[PDB]
RNA sequence: GAUUCACGCAGUGUUAACGUGCAAAUUACUUGUCAUAUUUGAGUAUAGGGGCGAAAGACUCAUCGAACUAUCUAGUAGCUGG
RNA sequence: AAGGUUCCUAAACAACAUUACUUGGAUUAGGGUGAAUCGAUCCUAAAUUACAGAUGGAAAUCCUUAAGAAAAGGAUUGAAAGGGAAUAAGAUUAAUAGUUCUUAAUCAAGAGAAAUGGUAACAUAUCAUGAACUUUAAAAUGGAGUGUGAAAAUCUACGGAAGAGUUCUCUUUUCUUCUUAACAAAAGUAAAUUCCACUGAAAUGAAUCAAUCAGAGAAGUGGAAUUUAUUGGCUUUGUAAGAAAUUCAAUGAAUUGUGGUAUUUUUGCAGUCUUCAUAAAAAUUAAAGGGAAUCUUUUGCUCGUACUAAUAACCGCAACAGGUCUCCAAGAAGCAAAAUCUUUAGUUAAAUAGAAUAACGCAGGUAAGGGAAGUCGGCAACAUAGCUCUGUAAGUUAGCAAGAAAGAGUAGCUCUGGUGAUCGAAUCAGAACUUUAAAGGUUAGGGGAAUCCGACUGUUUAAUAAAAACAUAGCAUUCUGAUAAAUCUAAAAGGUUCAUUACAGAAUGUGAUUUCUGCCCAGUGCUCUG
RNA sequence: CACUCAUUUCGUUAAAUGUUA
């Protein structure tokens, strides 16, 4: 249908190249679909910005703002139960 | 469209009648009455006004108690 | 087409003000009022709506009969069947849980 | 001259806060006997949208521990909560994720957020989208202990000082680039007035310092001392440093 | 309007009954000057200003 | 108003004493009768004459029984 | 915060009409715009070296490079008129 | 809202409405506004104001639950468009009517050891107890777009009853009426969604305009619930034909079926999309957990209610071509709520006319041959214009340019074929023949080649400047760890951003994208860990 | 330098602070 300019055709010609290349990444991470961690179903849906639902299993959860979990806190998770293990065993 | 047109649209009474002095001085908004100062206890008077004075004061009405305590 | 009016004094078209327009005798058309639309009772729990009671005005749950504004069941009217059913379970298995995990193990 | 438009914004008529639509405030239970020698349970009810802010924010209900009732509470949530999850307050709480604990329990590089600047204040730092602080390292003999804050400054606080263990929701907010006026517009619908800002330069010498004559320039330097007066202290206030640096 | 407070309704009725002349018994007193209502006025001339 | 079913819960109407007024109303294929009670104006539809005569005897003497037709009062 | 038409609104041109006017700013045609940085009512908040301003020294009751009103005040005038 | 008696009637016409008036929104005198159910009253929103306290030389300012021996928890006011107990049809008046009258309803406040059924979802004309306390739900929540249920209006099929129109030319014809409320009932019968029971899906199925869904269990079969403008959505029934409509006779008689896979409006519903926007509260109501204790009848207070709501009742000195918030909404034709014509309703008066038909005007037109030679300048005018098919360049941020440009077709009449359901929809394609050779009555883009500026949508000097000016997103700089930065105040347990916390707050410059931002710290600023 | 006792900034329903047991 178009070669190159997929969601961000929406805009038309009117934002420049890179500004409508950089936004395309971000609207295709914030309007996709994410694996429910509780339930493994692909069915986690924004809703505001931070909000997670997932649809078919009936949870709401906390994440980044254009995708369910960034990158920052998913070392941040890592580094908390690494810190946890030291903490519990001596 | 300053003169004529602007005119139009003036269906909203900044001021009613006042309930102390009489007047359509009392500010909806401001909840206070420009001629008298209302809930002020005290009556509005200023010395700049000396016709305002002599407009609304001591024997500009009817003087029913104090036009028999004087002569008697 | 026969044209109507307003017969109270709103003049316009707020959520309060809905009317219908209705045929009467000989042709001509009366204007009605039309209640809000209402929502039902919610489940505490997961947010759904309860069955068995009907969506209408607050006050107007008076009226009705006693068993048309509850279901017999406990909680009935403010939790789903499922979200009792999981309170019998979680009731039942935790107490049960301690008293085998602690309580003279 | 005028007042600058710097100096109306002080008197707070048109720019009060659009905060009409907002949840509440967002903050730590009331520091009780319950949280300073044990711990509390809370459930995690929903999470919600606070008009305003960038973060999700979440409804904590602490059930009670002295009388009979609930305890509705509102924190901002940390990343990864998830609705009916069990997070607890307390000196004896576990190091997880939600969990609010007193930062001298937290080991060195810990991460937290919403941490107490005084003890018992309900939260001051690591607040915004993404932000969080750093537990730099202890101190026993004076029962403090060194954090990083998200600016970098490292700041010296009271061991009970209380954190919640996480990231606050919400980050990479401003990684999207805003495209148009009107989504602009949107940004500031709960919050004050600021948004259309008319450069110095183009008023009149009435209304600003910056306001020039036949050319748009401002004619004087635009590093200022701290000591400017208001309605003169309009650029730079206290530059060190200025320009693209390297 | 038709929503009215009921003191300012009054004040409506009275500023009707004082908008009439003089009776025609008044104009036939000895010494008479009064023959015409000079605090007379009309709806659509003069708004009363209340 | 309110329309009483069948034969029998009309009689236990004019029986019982909460009853104010009957009005008779004969149309082209059945009768009404309209039992003006305290709150309601109670009406049975009867479609045969015979039981048409059978109701109209237990009226009660002492009440107001209007007998109306293709003119009205 | 795509293109257009309509209900509405504006005011690009005619530098048309009118210019002791319908009007102390309007009319006609042409043109533009005509829902999300949109249009609009009511309530409410901000007041004069102040307010408010997508910034024209614009607007703040036909009054604004500092409103209106009253007092100082019959302000002073080497200047004009009698 | 604003006006305030302008409303209705009678008498009367001196003045007023640029002539006149027997007319009038004008003069004189009378009459007129009826509520338990409509509103105000009640609740709170943005906000507003008290006692005590804090502050000030003073006037007074601040604070609104914090400072209090005040208020179980926090005071006043704030909406005739927000929330909200409960009334409809017909008739009636010179004028008021969800207000009067007739009939029929509804609401509130009063008076006369504690049940069953179903596996279940859940169900039983009050039934079938349920205190303190706590919890939940409701009141109570954006917008876009698609599909669809129902009603109404319009159109139309079948069968008529009654009246009217045309009729020397025809027309079994054209037109009009054929209706029914609140509140309740339960013959018959729907659409959508969500749950429950049985069983356990791969050869994966189910389905929508789109989607979407399923072993935390699909499809199938059988059930439960709720929504659909009052009871229960629609037909039907009570009210209720006794009303009303249309006729006929001189008060009395006649009628008041059934349908539609059509269009529009209204009202719900279901899922889809969109946000760095997530789109009120309280009065007040119901339910739950807990287990303390052991049908008739009466009343329903206060205030608003007349009239205009505008080319004459309002604001502009006025019966001013200006301005001023809403509700209802027929036919033709068309994509269209466009222009044009008509029906119901309103009106023919709205700063006077008659004769004549000079110049010069204002408004609307046309024109031989030429075709911008006129002019500062194609100003003004002309011109193009709907739909279908073919075709469409350079450039480009690859999205566009684009309705590029360019070309052909279009009428009337008589036919044929395609698109469905168990009779119907306007839509498309094709073929004969005829003509004045067909979008054009109305409506309805002129196009191309370059250059400059601003990136774009947007805003602006009300009344000589709409732009290249402002805003904008992008880029960059500065300060600030909150007892701070900025900043209002004479002061202040004073105020604003701040219900905030560096992805934040505050102060600035440049102005999308691409490419690039060179050298200079002497001077004036600013800064230093000196 | 050490303390708190005026003073500053706070938080709560002034809801287990400090020392023993």
């Amino acid at each position: 249908r178009t070669k190159k300019v997929g969601i961000v055709g929406k805009y038309g010609t009117r934002y420049g190249a890179s500004l409508r290349k950089v936004i395309k990444k971000i609207e295709i991470a914030q309007h996709s679909k994410y694996v429910c961690p509780f339930c493994c179903k692909e069915a986690v849906r924004r809703t505001a910005c931070g909000i997670w639902e997932c649809k078919g299993c009936g949870k709401q959860i906390a994440g980044g703002a254009y995708t369910l979990s960034t990158i920052s806190g998913a070392t941040v998770r890592s580094t908390v139960r690494r810190l946890r293990d030291a903490k519990n065993s001596q | 469209t300053k003169g004529t047109s602007c005119r139009g649209t003036r269906h909203n009474k900044t001021h009613i009648l006042c309930k102390r002095c009489g007047k359509r001085s009392w500010h909806l908004q401001k909840q206070r009455c420009a001629s008298c100062g209302y809930p002020d206890a005290k009556m509005r008077q200023y010395a700049w006004g000396y016709k305002a004075l002599r407009r609304r004061t001591q024997g500009t009405g009817r003087m029913r108690h104090l036009k028999i305590a004087l002569k008697r | 087409a026969v044209r109507v009016t307003y017969v109270r004094k709103h003049s316009y078209n707020t959520k309060s003000n809905g009317i219908r327009i209705v045929k009467t005798a000989g042709g001509n058309m009366t204007v009605q009022h039309r209640q809000k639309i209402s929502n039902g009772v919610r489940c505490g729990d997961c947010g759904c709506v309860l069955a068995g009671i009907r969506h209408i005005r607050p006050h107007q749950y008076g009226w009705l009969g006693k068993s048309k504004r509850t279901v017999t069941r406990a909680y009935g009217g403010v939790k789903c069947h499922k979200c009792v059913q999981k309170k019998i379970l979680r009731a039942f298995l935790i107490n049960e849980h301690n008293l085998i995990k602690l309580a003279a193990a | 001259g005028r007042r600058t438009l710097s100096q109306r914004k002080g008197r707070g008529s048109i720019f009060k806060s659009r905060s009409h639509h907002k949840l509440g405030v967002a903050q730590h239970r009331a520091i009780d006997f319950f949280e300073r020698h044990s711990t509390v349970r809370g459930l995690v009810k929903s999470i919600e949208h606070d008009p305003g802010r960038g973060a999700p924010l979440a409804r904590v209900v602490f059930r009670n521990p002295r009388q009979y009732g609930l305890d509705k509470e509102l924190f901002i949530c940390a990343e990864g909560l998830y609705s009916g999850q069990y997070i607890y307050c307390g000196s004896k709480a576990s190091l997880h994720i939600g969990n609010v604990l007193p930062i001298g329990q937290c080991p060195e590089g810990t991460v937290v957020c919403n941490v107490e600047s005084k003890p018992g204040d309900r939260g001051i730092i690591a607040r915004a989208s993404g932000n969080y602080a750093t537990v730099i390292s202890h101190n026993a003999d004076n029962e403090t202990t060194r954090i990083r804050l998200p600016s970098g400054a490292k700041k010296t606080l009271k061991s009970n000082c209380r954190a919640m263990v996480g990231i606050i929701a919400g980050g990479g907010r401003t990684e999207k680039p805003i495209l148009k006026a009107g989504v602009a517009y949107r940004m500031y619908k709960a919050k004050r007035t600021t948004w259309p800002r008319v450069r110095g330069v183009a008023m009149n010498p009435v209304d600003h310092p910056h306001g020039g004559g036949n050319h748009q320039h401002v004619g004087h330097p635009t590093t200022l001392k701290r000591s400017s007066p208001p309605g003169q202290k309009a650029g730079k206030v206290a530059a060190r440093r200025t320009g693209l640096i390297r | 309007t038709g929503h009215k407070g009921f003191s300012y309704k009054l004040k409506l009725g009275k500023k009707i009954h004082q908008n009439r002349g003089v009776p025609q018994w008044f104009r036939m007193k000895t010494g008479n000057t009064i023959n015409y209502n000079f605090k007379r006025r009309h709806w659509n001339r003069r708004k009363m200003g209340m | 108003p309110k329309q009483v079913q069948e034969f029998k819960q009309i009689l236990k109407l004019l029986k019982s004493g909460s009853i104010r007024a009957v009005r008779v109303k004969t149309n082209g294929e059945n009768t009404k009768f309209k039992v003006r009670c305290a709150k309601y104006l109670y009406t049975y539809i009867c479609a045969d004459k015979a039981k048409a005569e059978e109701l109209k005897k237990a009226i009660p003497k002492d009440i107001h029984v209007v007998e109306i037709a293709k003119k009205a009062p």
